[PDB]
This record gives C-alpha cells, structure tokens and sequence, in this order.
C-alpha cells in the first residue's frame, strides 16, 4: 500500500524482461533441461503481475503488509531464468550446473555463478 | 570522470588517505611535505571533476592523472632511486613499471596531535605506507582511525596486530603474481565456504569474484578502486546476511571501516545440519566426467566448495592438495576406457595428503606439550639449522623462535582447530623467510621451496634433510665466546643472544648428539649464573672452564 506511480514502473520493468525471457526461449525451441520448469516459472511470475496489477484496481476502488520479500524472489527467480538461458546459448547441456544457478539464494550471485560458469566452459 | 566517480563514493577524509596512501606505497622517498601538496592538488582537481565531468582534463584514468603527479617531483634520477626510470615510460607501461620497485614520548606526541589533528593523522599514514608498499589500502585507513582511539599498552597491541596484517597482504599479493589468479580464486573458494558453510555455491562464488577484484586492484596500486570495492562486497554481504551467515549480524552494525574489518575476521557459521557425502556426486554420479568436461574449473570450485565448506579442521592449502590431486585423477581418469572404475577409489588417494600435516601437528605439539618455549624454541633451532646450514646465524634464531611461536599459540586449540591455526602461523612466517632470502640467497634448497606452488611451500619444508654438502665450519672466534655485556643488563629478554650461541655450535660441529648438544647448551646456562651472581672476571674464568668441556666431543 505504497509507491503506486513507482510499482507501475516495477511491474512494468518485470513484464519487459518476462518478454525478452519469452523470445528468447521461443527461438531456442529450434535453436539444457530446466526448458520446460523456465516456461513453468514464466507463467507463476504472470500471476504476481496480474496480482499487482489487480492490486492497483483495487485500491483505485477502495479509500485506501507492503511485501517486497515477493518482488525480490520474483528478480531472482528472473535472474535464474535470464542466466539459465545464457547457458543454454553456451552450449551448456548438463543439469548440475542448472541446479547450481536454481540454488542461489541471491540474482548477484546468479551473474557471479553465471560468469564463471560460462568462462570456465570456454 | 572517473577520479570524480571514486571521489564521489568514497569519503572526503577517505580519499585524501588513499590518495596519500598510494603516493607514499610508490614514491617513498619524496618527505610528507612533498606529497601532501601532491595529495591536496589531487583532491582539489576531483573538486573540480565533481563539478564538471568534462572540463579541466577529468576524463584520464587514476594512473594517468594519479600517476603524472608521482612523476611531476619524480623527473630526476637522483632525487629517488632506480625507480625514477619508470617515470620516462607511458601508461599503462608508466604504472607495470612502478609495481616492479618494491624496494618513538606519551606526553610528547600528543603536544604535536593537539595542534594539527590531521597534520598528526596524515604523519601516521605517510611513512607507514613508505615503510610497508604492500600494505591493504583499505585496512591501512581503518588502523589509522583505531589509532586515533594507556597510549603505551594500546600502541604496541596495533604495531603487533598491524604487522600481522601487512605480512598476510604480503602472502595474498604474492600469490597473484606469482602463481595466477586462478590460484588465488582457489584459495578463495576454499577459505571463503570454510568460513560461510550456510552459503549457496553461488553465493560463495560471487564473494570469491568480488574479493578477487578487490586485492588485484590493492596489489595493483588502484588503491581507490580497491577501497570502494572493498565496501560494496561488505555491504552486499550485510544486506544479505541469512544468504551468507549468522555471524555477520553484529558486525554489520559497525561503521563503514570497522564494518568491513570484522566481516573479514569473522568467525566460521555453523555448518548445515546432515550434509550428504561429496563422494556422491564427486565419485558415484554418472555425470562425473561429463561435468568436469563442461566447466573444468566450476566443476572443481564446486569439489572444493563442498569439500571445504565440510572441513574447517583442515587447512586451506590441505584443500588445495585435496582438490589438485581430485583434478589430476580426473584429468586421466576421464580418457580412461572405465573412468568411473578408474577414480571409484580417488577419496583413499586424500587419506595420506591429510595424515601428514595432522602427524606433524601432534608430533610437534607433543614436544611443544613437554617441552615449553625455551626447550621447544630451541629444540626446533637444532633441526631447522641441520636442515638448511646455509642461513645468517641471527635470521635462524629468528625463524626458529618464530616459527616455535606458533606451537605455542596453536598446541593449546584441540585437534579440531590445531590445523588450520599452524597453518595459518606457520605460511605468515615462510614468507617472512621466502621474502628475506630472495633479497640476500644464501640456500639453492631455500629458492626450490620458496619458488614451488604455494600449496606445497610448508611440504617441501617439512621433506628437507641434514644438508650433507656443508663443511663443518669450526671458527671458535668469538661465536663460540659469548660477551659477558648482556651479563651486567641481565634479562630473559636477551634470549636472542642465548640462542645465537647454539646455532652456531651446531653449525662448527654439526655432527653433534642430540643429547651431547643438550649437554653443551645445560652447561652453557649454568655458566651464565657466574656473569650473574668480578663482572668481566667471571667471563674469563667461564670461558676457559666451557672450551674444556667441549674438548670432550671436538666438533
């Protein structure tokens, strides 16, 4: 029940990335197992959105628990998507390493994890 | 730009430190006055920069900008040592140049601090950034500001606690010249998931990337890179706390400069609860071979992460022998016809890797338990001088004492603790050695050890034997003749002088008994109760009477 100007801007800024994951699985199935979990979780972020969304209605309805323990996991869990898919763009075919990126607690060390992941493969 | 983009982060007191830091970590030999000027024209123009990014030349790098100044005083050769040549180079030649040159009242210093509060502060840093180069940046501004925080007690437990701190940063920069980043990466994993075993691999691999950044910037002399890096990773470690930690809640509370300083000496998180065995899906996994394959390196980062984040027993380069022969098994192993049968036993390989720092630790402290400072301290100078005779009758003394120091701060730890202590000591005092004899060798034995990967610095110590190419050198000239000078001081403080006269009996006669050599050393401390209890009459008599006894053994 605050930042109603600046959580139209927050759920705005998740929806551009959810696009951005979305094309670049759409060309990848014709281009690696987390492929259909990343769709999954997609689809449940979605439903955070709608809910921020439906949140905005329904305080423009009423005279009007600020929860960023939600938008938070929610940035994470996009970052372990976005990385899972530069893997699969690597050439990364081995479900340990997606697991290692699942895992982490924190979207820093989702790039940090990424990074080295990736350079190590090279 | 990016002077005003580290001027703007960091403090206004915190930059001119730095700045000053740096500026007296190169050119040493230009006084305070010299430098400061330097040092105020620098902040000045980064008042400017902060002002307008564009004007005034505020677009060149730290060293350019940074690295004229230190070469505006430093045009002549004479006015500096060998280190002005470096001067007539460009950047980023200008700055690879300047890393290769590496080479006091308690009613009186405050008469001086009451009038100029930062004309005694910036003192403290200029020369003991002169006098130690390699000094951590960061950690060098916040023991300035607990010396600003009785003056007798409190400045001698910083001089000591300061010494330590130098001397590891010392270990941390050499490591990343002299044996590679990955090295040091690896060191990191290691010590870092020993510290944090609550944390995900992710997160340990995030601290290991950002800590990396951190000392190659200090080692580097980006000294304000450094600082304002270290600060980030300690406010990323305290804004995600349960990701990493427990015991990082407290010193998060602490200011900006403490509050890194205590992430750092933090102690170990208890580890998680029933972690399952690494030989799961280090030895069982079908994909054992197919991971490492993927990304050789994370694949042995993970090894390393799960296997240390287990052990806070072991040592960190008993991690490091763990994890290289882990890798060397897996690298032939995996061209193999049966990989999986070929390192289905690679755990039984560790078994002797961590016996041998273990039996040397219980060996050691049993003699330490039995033996105490004085009878152990000399104990270790008799084999460490057999070993290599080759070193300066003084700096083995030193070593000797030195490295006995750390049994007696370690024997006391159980056995659960006892490793990773005697390392920690023991790696700090051979580098004090390795960086003594580089400048002056004297033992080709000393230069293969030293030169060796720092993972097995202390095993090749631990292998030598009596160096059966040294002559027996029997002066008896004075060395074998203590002065009876330090007789009329009288003190347990001259012990030094006790301990010289051993180590250059067992040098004029090496082939001496280890009970012979007591014999001489008991006779020698009951002869010193004549120079104790005619002052330089006693020394005569006592010279003539010790000579007689070792006529019996004439080494």
């Amino acid at each position: 029940h605050m930042s109603t100007e600046q959580i139209q801007k927050r759920t705005a800024a998740i929806q551009k990335r959810i696009a951005a994951i979305q094309k670049r699985i759409y060309a990848m199935t014709a281009s690696g197992m987390s492929i259909e979990e990343i769709t999954k979780q997609i689809a449940a972020i979605q439903l955070r959105i709608v809910g921020d969304q439906v949140q905005i209605a329904y305080q423009t309805a009423s005279g009007a628990e600020e929860i960023q323990k939600q938008t938070a996991a929610i940035e994470t869990q996009i970052c372990k998507i976005e990385a899972a898919i530069e893997l699969k763009e690597a050439g990364i075919t081995s479900d340990f390493y997606f697991e290692l990126i699942n895992k982490a607690k924190t979207c820093e060390g989702v790039e940090a994890l990424k990074e080295h992941i990736l350079a190590a493969h090279t | 730009s990016e002077v005003a983009h580290r001027f703007k982060d960091l403090g206004e007191e915190n930059f001119k430190a730095l700045v000053l830091i740096a500026f007296a970590q190169y050119l040493q030999q230009c006084p305070f006055e010299d430098h400061v000027k330097l040092v105020n024209e620098v902040t000045e123009f980064a008042k400017t920069c902060v002002a307008d990014e564009s004007a005034e030349n505020c677009d060149k790098s730290l060293h350019t900008l940074f690295g004229d100044k230190l070469c505006t005083v430093a045009t002549l050769r004479e006015t500096y040592g060998e280190m002005a040549d470096c001067c007539a180079k460009q950047e980023p030649e200008r700055n690879e140049c300047f890393l290769q040159h590496k080479k006091r009242e308690v009613d009186v210093m405050c008469t001086a601090f009451h009038d100029n509060t930062e004309t005694f502060l910036k003192k403290y840093l200029y020369e003991i950034a002169r006098r130690h180069p390699y000094f951590y940046a960061p950690e060098l501004l916040f023991f300035a500001k607990r010396y600003k925080a009785c003056l007798l007690p409190k400045l001698d437990e910083l001089r000591d606690e300061g010494k330590a701190s130098s001397a590891k940063q010392r270990l941390k920069c050499a490591s990343l010249q002299k044996f590679g980043e990955r090295a040091f990466k690896a060191w990191a994993v290691a010590r870092l998931s020993q510290r944090f075993p609550k944390a995900e691999f992710a997160e340990v691999s995030k601290l290991v990337t950002d800590l990396t950044k951190v000392h190659t910037e200090c080692c580097h002399g980006d000294l304000l890179e450094c600082a304002d890096d270290r600060a980030d990773l300690a406010k990323y470690i305290c804004e995600n706390q349960d990701s990493i930690s427990s015991k990082l809640k407290e010193c998060c509370e602490k200011p900006l400069l403490e509050k890194s300083h205590c992430i750092a000496e933090v102690e170990n998180d208890e580890m998680p609860a029933d972690l399952p065995s690494l030989a799961a899906d280090f030895v069982e996994s079908k994909d054992v071979c197919k991971n490492y394959a993927e990304a050789k390196d994370v694949f042995l980062g993970m090894f390393l992460y799960e296997y240390a984040r287990r052990h806070p027993d072991y040592s960190v380069v008993l991690l490091l022998r763990l994890a290289k022969t882990y890798e060397t098994t897996l690298e032939k192993c995996c061209a193999a016809a049966d990989p999986h049968e070929c390192y289905a036993k690679v755990f039984d390989e560790f078994k002797p890797l961590v016996e041998e720092p273990q039996n040397l630790i219980k060996q050691n402290c049993e003699l330490f338990e039995q033996l105490g400072e004085y009878k152990f301290q000399n104990a270790l100078l008799v084999r460490y001088t057999k070993k290599v005779p080759q070193v300066s009758t003084p700096t083995l003394v030193e070593v000797s004492r030195n490295l006995g120091k750390v049994g007696s701060k370690c024997c006391k730890h159980p056995e659960a603790k006892r490793m990773p202590c005697a390392e920690d000591y023991l790696s700090v005092v051979l580098n004090q050695l390795c960086v003594l004899h580089e400048k002056t060798p004297v033992s080709d034995r000393v230069t293969k050890c030293c030169t060796e990967s720092l993972v097995n610095r202390r095993p090749c110590f631990s292998a030598l034997e009596v160096d059966e190419t040294y002559v027996p050198k029997e002066f008896n000239a004075g060395t074998f003749t203590f002065h009876a000078d330090i007789c009329t001081l009288s003190e347990k403080e001259r012990q030094i002088k006790k301990q010289t006269a051993l180590v250059e009996l067992v040098k004029h006669k090496p082939k001496a008994t280890k009970e012979q050599l007591k014999a001489v050393m008991d006779d020698f401390a009951a002869f010193v109760e004549k120079c104790c209890k005619d002052k330089e009459t006693c020394f005569a008599e006592e010279g003539k009477k010790l000579v007689a006894a070792s006529q019996a053994a004439l080494g």
